[PDB]
RNA sequence: GGGAGAAGGCACGCUGAUAUGUAGGUGAGGUCCCUCGCGGAUGGAGCUGAAAUCAGUCGAAGAUACCAGCUGGCUGCAACUGUUUAUUAAAAACACAGCACUGUGCAAACACGAAAGUGGACGUAUACGGUGUGACGCCUGCCCGGUGCCGGAAGGUUAAU
RNA sequence: UUAGCUAGUAGGUGGGGUAACGGCUCACCUAGGCGACGAUCCCUAGCUGGUCUGAGAGGAUGACCAGCCACACUGGAACU
RNA sequence: GGCGUAAAGCGCACGCAGGCGGUUUGUUAAGUCAGAUGUGAAAUCCCCGGGCUCAACCUGGGAACUGCAUCUGAUACUGGCAAGCUUGAGUCUCGUAGAGGGGGGUAGAAUUCCAGGUGUAGCGGUGAAAUGCGUAGAGAUCUGGAGGAAUACCGGUGGCGAAGGCGGCCCCCUGGACGAAGACUGACGCUCAGGUGCGAAAGCGUGGGGAGCAAACAGGAUUAGAUACCCUGGUAGUCCACGCCGUAAACGAUGUCGACUUGGAGGUUGUGCCCUUGAGGCGUGGCUUCCGGAGCUAACGCGUUAAGUCGACCGCCUGGGGA
RNA sequence: GAGGGCGCUUACCACUUUGUGAUUCAUGACUGGGGUGAAGUCGUAACAAGGUAACCGUAGGGGAACCUGCGGUUGGAUCA
RNA sequence: UUCUUCUAA
């Protein structure tokens, strides 16, 4: 913390990621439903998670929780995803 | 070590005032002589331990007692290595 | 070693207050002079008693009020390894100008507000609260 | 250290100029010294003579003929130079420096010799003989029951006597 | 977890060249030049007034307006 | 902002560049400060206005544009330049204590082994045992000899070295510290990225040596199992020579060099005075241990050897796992 | 007469080609650990003296935690 | 001397 050493080397602060990274800074993006299926979530939790895995614009191959209660959904469709993790 | 009349005499070579002794000049032949007196104890002993980090301490004590000297007086800084031999 | 004569005579003041001692002696300097002829007109000190012949000694005069001291706060701004040049419109309020702040300038040593009314800045030393 | 001439690519003749011989090499006649010689300096005539540049110029092509490496990538095996089936087999075979074990105190062990004697060795354990392994790197586990070897001398067995 | 980089390179002299000065170019000398105050190499990027946030310090940012720069199918080159 | 234990001070030492600098006098005016010119486009923002019915918006004036250049100063400080001074720093002089270092000897007990005398039936080990060792005479006991390794007691919350660390005695070479009176030197200083050296134990490489001990390993127990704890063995290894490695809870989990700041009880090591009136008293140093005031601390604690108060410079930290 | 034209050739250079590297992305049979489990199997190492105190190094061994040797640390309990 | 383990609100 001497001013010397701050001199010789300045103040690195920390460079902070996206935790949604597939979007590239996007509000929304376009993507083609790959699986859609059921997910049983993490131990406090016991439920029947309905879930879709995504083929999106960029080719990445994500999945995206589906809310709501009852869907239309089938695989190769065209959704929209907003971000946001499931807990 | 270095005896005292030895020690006297080199005071005596480049006595200022034949009692100075804050001679540099006479300071740096000291332990000039004092360990060519001991060139022939450390290489004869390279294993002595912590004699050697004396022959150390006198690798940096004889080193740096020149490094003031090494900037004492470009008119008597070059006399002076000149009749003490030494190679800068 | 010595790195600094003036920090060490600020902090002789500072541990000198809670000691609750009445005498604070040190070797005196030039600069060291001329900072004590300040805090005993600002009324910091009561008395400064430079001797010395060979090697002047500035002793001073601790100044207690109601049993605990004065000095309440003292600092040092313009460090030996980071200097402090403020001007004469950047120069500050210590305690909201209650304290004192010490600044050297081309005319000597004075106050801040002094300096303000010299309308001249300059070296800020430390400040006295 | 190498691999590595890795690979790959460019130049190449002739004529003229540079410089009608250049760089260089050799080196007189001169000149001086000289203890004067089968001299020393100086001195450069002479001869000899590369290499390069520049500019021309000929062909389809100028290291023109003769002469004179095909390169690359992976892997087996042996580290390598070596040695060999004279006369169908040249290697992965052998040898090898290296490693390990073992024997041996000098009149050595051992070998050739009925013997004498000789090699060992005019060497003396950092020596020599034998066996196995075969550089270097990392290493080298368990079992003595068996077979050998070594050590033991209590007892059993037992020759000539 | 980019440390060495450079041969017209770096300097000179001379010639040439451009509106202009200068390896601008060429010839001939010299061996210099650069770098740990980051050369070199890689990645990303038009730049600033400004904009947004912040009490400030700062942080981020460059649509719109400006000032500059660069580009015009791509790669090239001159012409006028 | 922090680094004693919540992440964090390199294992220490050396040292260049680097950053940093006692005191005093002049000089310089660089930095610094002040003033003045130039520029810092407009827009924007700010302030004061105006205009659109207001507002948004438009717009007048102002300030601001924190700068840079130049010129004129200023001289306290920081530099630059000279000269000094001696407190810092460093020599000289006498001594002091010490497991400080290498080198070479030398002891004495112990253990092992070998050989012999005496002698007899067990020994050894464990919680019990057993493996094992014994009638081929062990064990035990005495005598002789050999070998390696470590040096009882002293010995100590001792000593020395920067640490890592250093332990019989003697000799040779060699280092560091402290104190005492002095004499001198003239700031000669601090820290130090990169660099350099040292650096426990185990491990590595050649050689050597090998008593004891002991990974691995072997047997015996043990248990449900026992690749362990226990026993009986036993090899590298431990020792030496020379090199490599460069890590340790290398810890005081506190980087180095200054200065200030209540004490008490010690230890060790100097050195004055007082009659040593005994193993005494009054001093004055160096080093170190415990306690503990202020203060600090998240608390715990530290606490003049600071984790108090400040200085200089370096190293480092930035949720946990991944790592 | 000069000059110009055209062609000639020279200089430079785009397109393009050869080889060799380097760098980066994607992919890859197989393989290395890592993290994670609202129920498995095996043992029970650490937390108390955790029932052989614990842990650092380093070495060896071993299905697995681990074990053991050497050295260090206390960030360990015990005391006619 | 020996002696181990207790799933998921």
């Amino acid at each position: 913390a001497t001013v010397n050493q701050l001199v010789r080397k300045p103040r690195a602060r920390k460079v902070a990621k996206s935790n949604v990274p597939a979007l590239e800074a996007c509000p929304q993006k376009r993507g083609v439903c790959t699986r859609v299926y059921t997910t049983t979530p993490k131990k406090p939790n016991s439920a029947l998670r309905k879930v879709c895995r995504v083929r999106l614009t960029n080719g990445f191959e994500v999945t995206s929780y589906i809310g709501g209660e009852g869907h239309n959904l089938q695989e190769h469709s065209v959704i929209l995803i907003r971000g946001g993790r499931v807990k | 070590s270095l005896s005292t009349e030895a020690t006297a005499k080199i005071v005596s070579e480049f006595g200022r005032d034949a009692n100075d002794t804050g001679s540099t000049e006479v300071q740096v032949a000291l332990l000039t002589a004092q360990i060519n007196h001991l060139q022939g104890h450390f290489a004869e002993h390279k294993k002595d331990h912590h004699s050697r980090r004396g022959l150390l301490r006198m690798v940096s004590q004889r080193r740096k007692l020149l490094d003031y000297l090494k900037r004492k007086d470009v008119a008597r800084y070059t006399q002076l290595i000149e009749r003490l031999g030494l190679r800068r | 070693s010595m790195q600094d004569p003036i920090a060490d005579m600020l902090t002789r003041i500072r541990n000198g207050q809670a000691a609750n001692k009445a005498a604070v002696t040190m070797p005196s300097s030039k600069l060291k002079v001329a900072i004590a002829n300040v805090l005993k007109e600002e009324g910091f000190i009561e008395d400064f008693k430079v001797e010395g012949d060979t090697k002047p000694e500035l002793e001073l005069t601790l100044k207690y009020f109601q049993g605990k001291a004065v000095v309440e706060s003292i600092q040092r701004v313009s460090r030996p390894g980071l200097r402090i040049y403020k001007r004469k419109d950047e120069l500050p309020k210590v305690m909201a100008g209650l304290g004192i702040a010490v600044v050297s300038t081309s005319k000597g040593v004075m106050t801040d507000r002094a300096a303000r009314q010299a309308g001249l800045g300059g070296e800020i030393i430390c400040y006295v609260a």
